[PDB]
């Protein structure tokens, strides 16, 4: 538990919570491009 | 070589004449580091 040391409130901590591909073994991934969930291109939309 | 982000080197050194064939002779590289590149390269240039 880390509660004492990341809890301030905190929120600069982040997770992906969406992803076209599971990530294999070891594996990293920070792209920032909007997820598109849909068929509508997200390219910037929101 | 690489693999799961270990990528490994091998090499050799053989004196040899020739032209443009590579030679006949039979030899074996011997691995020479292995680092965490941490990179799956799917590119590469030689740079002269």
């Amino acid at each position: 538990n880390s509660n004492n040391l990341d809890s301030k409130g905190n929120y600069n901590y982040l997770y992906r919570l969406f992803r076209k591909s599971n990530l294999k073994p070891f594996e990293r991934d920070i792209s920032t491009e909007i997820y598109q969930a849909g068929s509508t291109p997200c390219n910037g939309v929101k | 070589k690489n693999i799961d982000g270990y990528f490994k080197i091998y090499s050799k050194h053989t004196p040899i004449n020739l032209v443009r064939d590579l030679p006949q002779g039979f030899s074996a590289l011997e691995p020479l580091v292995d680092l965490p590149i941490g990179i799956n390269i799917t590119r590469f240039q030689t740079l002269l």
